[PDB]
């Protein structure tokens, strides 16, 4: 029933510094010829509390979409840390891949990320401000959560 | 089922008065909102484990929660 | 009112099931939410499938396809 099917996404160049742009290789299927657009996006927690501080890393819009098994590897640049709340920035969030077709999105992949501090001073005495350059980006890749929506086709 | 019947049943007419007075439920309906339930707040609560074991806190926080609910597309 | 569907037992068993060690007392009120949410989204998805399909008694199989149509997480490929 559904014309789309993700079949796998691996995070590659993890784990990493902060600013280094997130790196995930999709490979998914489409059991008929795409008449519609497929559009992928990368979106960034920036804060647990609200939605307003979601950056949208990047958006692929591909069309049409031959049907059959394709894989492609999703690059997309770090968040801007102007717009992470200090509190948040530290600690545990979440990056999304959103998989939307007709403007409708069909699945979310989820990965909890980790941004730690590697120098043992600032993990005992973190910088008033987040220093992001000295931030490691630590996505757990192990624990996926693979959210599916039911759309029209 | 560890979420006891009557007060989630409670709940639920106050929510469906929220929305239509003249509304009604089944029990076989209570029961399987309560497996629903049970099972995503477990579900949550896992994820915030995960979030816990990362971080240098113990105790799990709100932002567990709503980071959980966040993943999930909620 | 401040009708509650879930004790704070309950949710202190919740999360031991999920390995949650310990829990902030923000946590009572937060689940407490989130719970009212997702009924209120599944009650929703659940009235129409009774209200649109002339019926005063909501069977389980709306709830089952409300649930359904909720979108379903899984944790892995």
């Amino acid at each position: 029933m559904a014309k789309v099917q993700v079949n796998n996404v691996v995070v590659l160049d993890n784990p990493s510094p902060f600013y280094n742009p997130f790196q995930f290789e999709i490979t998914f299927e489409c059991i008929e010829d795409l008449s519609e657009d497929l559009e992928w996006k990368i979106i960034y927690v920036g804060s647990a509390e609200s939605e307003e501080y979601d950056q949208v890393l990047d958006s692929v819009l591909v069309g049409p979409v031959p049907a059959g098994r394709h894989m492609f590897v999703f690059q997309a640049d770090a968040p801007n840390p102007g717009l992470i709340p200090d509190a948040d920035a530290v600690g545990v969030t979440v990056v999304l891949i959103t998989c939307t077709y007709r403007g409708q999105e069909f699945i979310r992949v989820g990965y909890y990320v980790n941004n730690e501090y590697t120098e043992t001073e600032l993990r005992e005495n973190p910088p008033v401000k987040p220093d992001f350059s000295k931030l490691q980006r630590n996505i757990l890749a192990s624990n996926p959560r693979v959210t599916r929506f039911h759309i029209n086709w | 089922l560890l979420i006891r019947k009557l007060p989630f049943q409670r709940l639920m007419r106050e929510i469906a008065q929220d929305f239509k007075t003249d509304l009604r439920f089944q029990s076989s309906a209570v029961m399987a909102l309560q497996e629903a339930c049970e099972s995503y707040l477990v579900g949550l609560f896992e994820d915030t484990n995960l979030c816990v074991i990362h971080a240098k806190r113990v105790t799990i926080m709100p932002k567990d929660i709503q980071l959980a609910r966040r993943i999930r597309g909620e | 009112d401040n009708i509650q569907g879930i004790t704070k037992p309950a949710i202190r068993r919740l999360a031991r099931r999920g390995g949650v060690k310990r829990i902030s007392g923000l946590i009572y009120e937060e689940t407490r939410g989130v719970l009212k949410v997702f009924l209120e989204n599944v009650i929703r998805d659940a009235v129409t499938y009774t209200e649109h399909a002339k019926r005063k008694t909501v069977t389980a199989m709306d709830v089952v396809y409300a649930l359904k149509r909720q979108g379903r997480t899984l944790y892995g490929f």
